[PDB]
RNA sequence: AGCAAACUAAGUACCGUGAGGGAAAGCUGAAAAGAACCCCGGAAGGGGGAGUGCAAAGAGCCUGAAACCGGGUGGUUAUAC
RNA sequence: GGUGCAGAUCCCGGCGGUAGUAACAGCGAAGGGGGGUGAGAAUCCCCCUCGCCGGAAGGGCAAGGGUUUCCCGGCAACGUUC
RNA sequence: GCGUCUGAGGGGUAACCCAGGCUAGGGAACUCGGCAAAUUAGCCCCGUAACUUCGGGAGAAGGGGUGCCUAUCGUGGUUUAA
RNA sequence: GGGGUUGAUGGGGUGGGGAUGUAAGCUCCAAGGUUGUAAGACCGAGGAGUUUAGUCCGCCACUCCCAAUCAGGCUCCCCC
């Protein structure tokens, strides 16, 4: 049984950057879903609307180097 | 789920742009039942339909820059003038 | 230009309007004449002997 | 690390939108601020989840918040 | 009107295909060269590159006895492991097939690192006793003796792998019986680099070059790009004509794979063999490699391959001269390679 | 084929500013007896089991060729027209 | 006797191969998070946010079209995909 | 008012093509040809050749100045206003 | 071509080595001006101090903190 943790971790957008410029925002959102499923066994991930605007308040092709998140990974 | 009729009727009752009309997410079952222009007028009063006001451009930067231009002469000098001398003060108006 | 741009100026009033006598859209408006039955300067119906092959 | 305890929980309204702010500490003992603007959402299969706001402290005056929270919320509050 | 210009590229290197193994073995070996039993090669890993200041050794050089500036390549070379002994003969059909292999790991040399490449011998099948007397029975018609050696990558942390590479190295020296005795003493032991080479020697390097993928003709063959208008005009990075004929339209340049080819170098001199890594490591580490912590070679000039590339070092097969020891080094660049 | 026109509207639809030019398309059965009912499917003269009829190529309905495509039978195939 | 077809760049009808291939880029715009309906949602609906036009991509009315207008209910075809 | 000039997703994003940025030393050696690209550029003051149909040439050519801040002065408008 | 807990394969944390050029806030000065009986306080491009700073690193080292888990498919047991 996976633990209903309250972990918090840092996501590095190393590889999302140095891809295609005009999809960096779209890929960053999909990278957070992949990382939560990798480190928590989540089958469905919900992104808080505040988090999505913090990753890219810069538009479409400018994002942040990293973000720290907190997962309330309920059952 | 389409109710472009309510958005259309509300925008001319309120006299604003059709993009200034926002519904209340918690009371959408009540907006969906409105069919007449009398129904819509009541919802605007009961805050089920929100009407956003029109905005304007802040004048703080413009008022400070205009005051400096008037009294200290800053920004009026010959590195800021793009037009010809007679297009800034006509010579006939000087004589008149 | 001869083709597509000049066909855009074909949305004014037409050269031919309806005719009362024959019920065809052949009445030349600018000339007072039906180009199908002659209504306008013929009392007789416009008819020619070449009007079908023999 | 994994979050051990939540110290304080608040509830503030921004331009008609609802916020939840939590103060917590990790295993190392460092203070982190968690910003949540979401109360209800779907589940995997297949029902509704609702955040519990009984323990939240309602905020009406702008200096009702701690200095540490008040000096950090400024950046996030723009993007609401 | 049909001026003269040499063809673009070498016609002897075709096909320019991908190398089928990362560690190639020489096909040909230098002659005996009048010595006593010893191995004719070693295995190393390319780390990085720097530059030293040495006093010139070449007595015919214009800079003789003067301090000159030379680039060098750093090659990390831990000991290798001697695995088996291999004997060749001219069999029926008159070929150069293998007579037998004599493996020895059980007495000392019980390794599971070796099982990451070969699911090697069980205790049940250690009947190597009668492989050895076959070599001694069929002595006097054996032509070559070779030793199977194994690299030990687990001793190089910057080289994040543990399964080894297996090659065979030839012995050149005295008589065949003398060479069989020498090859049985190295079997299951660890062979340092100093048992093979010495400072000042020349070597030949065999390896695989840095890969570069599918490429055009201006990078693959250095053809000339179309001048002026054509720089503006329908495509410039191409050749005009693809031959005249229906004669199997011929060997003209085409786009395709560039890099990752098996190549060979000649007459690369060894300047130093060191153990104290504090004299070779730059500040902040070798960029994109790591830190040296084993025995290393300082080889002047360049070497084919990328960082962490296995390289086969061989005795020079067309040597230019015969050096003596001590190319004295006065300065080594230990500055950082970033910025 | 026979008049361009055997038929849900032929000089009809449709094309041209106009004088003008100008198609396509027949057939369940003796009788609708035109497939009740049950399972599947969002629905479908849709699938399956039934039932009507001398007989279901049963509404895309007389007979139902070839080209073309899919499945199977019998020979055979990666050193060579 | 309107009497025998392999050819007429033959006429008409049906069907291949190319090939599940080109094209669905270029004319200076862009989406993201949460929720809903439904058998079925990149594409329909609601909220927040982000971007673009702003002498036109906004406002008003001709010739021409002819019901395209408004409400309700649909999705076999129709819309460059759904 | 729009994201309907109504198809999308993945990619350390291969060769190559259509548009664009920058290049050490040399500076037309390229080519039918300096094609294409680069240089210059607004406003104020000074200054301006041959030629000429005496009007022009002429923005010839060429030289100098320009931001920000802190204060001022002069001229003029308007307000029942010499 | 490697690693997969009998593990340093990627990330996090901490150090090293680098690119720019010395962050925000606070203290002092600033050509002058606004006040205030005076003392004092108020605006001000910018300068100095805190400060080789702050931000960043598709490089290196150490450290099991997190994740290399779950699941599926194919093919063999020759000789004796």
């Amino acid at each position: 049984k996976p633990e209903k943790e309250n972990f918090e971790m840092v996501i590095n957008f190393r590889r999302v950057i140095m891809g295609r410029k005009t999809t960096r925002t779209k890929r960053a959102i999909k990278y957070v879903r992949y990382m939560v499923k990798r480190h928590f066994g989540a089958e469905k991930v919900i992104i808080d609307p505040l988090l999505a605007k913090a990753i890219t308040m810069n538009g479409r092709d400018k994002i942040v180097r990293r973000v720290r998140i907190a997962v309330k990974r309920i059952g | 789920p389409e109710f472009q009729l309510q958005r259309r009727l509300a925008a001319d009752i309120a006299g604003v742009g059709l993009n200034n009309i926002k519904f209340n997410p918690e009371r959408l079952e009540e907006v969906e039942e409105a069919l007449t222009r009398e129904d819509i007028k009541k919802l605007i009063k009961e805050r089920a339909v929100i009407v956003n006001p029109k905005r304007g451009i802040s004048s703080g930067r413009l008022k400070e820059r205009k005051h400096k231009r008037r009294s200290k002469g800053e920004g009026r000098k010959h590195g800021s003038r793009k037009g010809k001398s007679g297009a800034r003060t006509g010579d006939k108006e000087i004589w008149i | 230009m001869k083709g597509t741009p000049s066909f855009g100026k074909m949305n004014k009033t037409p050269t031919h309007v309806r005719c009362r006598r024959c019920g065809r859209n052949s009445f030349n408006a600018r000339k007072g004449y039906c180009a199908a039955c002659g209504f306008g300067r013929s009392k007789k119906i416009r008819r020619y002997s070449w009007q079908n092959k023999k | 690390m994994k979050i051990s305890n939540v110290e304080s929980k608040y509830s503030m309204k921004v331009r008609g939108q609802e916020l939840l702010i939590e103060e917590a500490r990790n295993e190392k003992g460092e203070k982190i601020i968690i910003f949540q603007s979401l109360t209800s959402a779907k589940l995997l299969n297949n029902e509704e989840w609702k955040e519990n706001t009984t323990d939240a402290k309602n905020v009406e005056k702008r200096e009702d918040l701690p200095q540490d929270v008040r000096k950090i919320t400024g950046k996030i509050l723009s993007l609401i | 009107r049909k001026l003269s210009s040499p063809r673009r590229g070498s016609a002897g290197l075709r096909p320019r295909k991908r190398a089928d193994e990362i560690l190639p073995t020489p096909k040909n070996w230098p002659l005996v060269n009048l010595k006593e039993p010893k191995l004719l090669g070693f295995i190393g890993y390319k780390a990085g590159m720097t530059h030293v200041y040495m006093i010139d050794d070449k007595p015919t050089s214009p800079n003789y006895g003067k301090e000159v500036y030379t680039p060098v390549t750093i090659v990390e070379s831990p000991p290798i492991l001697g695995l088996a002994l291999r004997a060749y003969h001219i069999d029926s059909k008159g070929e150069l097939s293998v007579l037998v292999d004599y493996w020895a790991n059980f007495e000392e040399g019980s390794l599971k690192y070796l099982k990451r490449k070969i699911t090697s011998l069980k205790v049940d099948s250690s009947k190597m006793k009668e492989k050895l007397d076959l070599i001694q029975k069929n002595l006097n018609n054996i032509t070559y003796m070779r030793l199977l050696v194994s690299t030990q990558p687990w001793l190089v942390p910057s080289l994040g792998k543990k399964r080894p590479e297996i090659v065979e190295i030839q012995i050149g020296g005295g008589s065949i019986q003398d060479q069989l005795n020498y090859g049985l003493s190295l079997l299951g032991k660890q062979i340092p680099v100093r048992d093979v080479f010495r400072e000042g020697q020349l070597t030949d390097i065999i390896g695989v070059t840095k890969g570069k993928g599918f490429q055009g003709v201006i990078k693959r063959y250095s053809v000339v790009e179309f001048p002026r208008w054509h720089k503006h005009r329908k495509g410039s990075r191409k050749i005009g004509a693809r031959g005249p004929s229906i004669s199997t339209p011929s060997y003209v340049p085409q786009p395709g794979q560039l890099g990752f080819h098996r190549r060979t170098e000649y007459n690369k001199r060894i300047i130093k063999i060191g153990d104290n890594v504090n004299e070779i490591n730059p500040a902040g580490g070798i960029v994109n490699y790591g830190l040296v912590k084993n025995t290393y070679l300082v080889i002047e000039g360049s070497v084919l391959g990328s960082r962490k590339r296995p390289l086969f070092l061989r005795y020079p097969i067309r040597p230019s001269w015969s050096p003596e020891s001590a190319p004295k080094i006065t300065y080594v660049n230990l500055a950082s390679q970033q910025g």
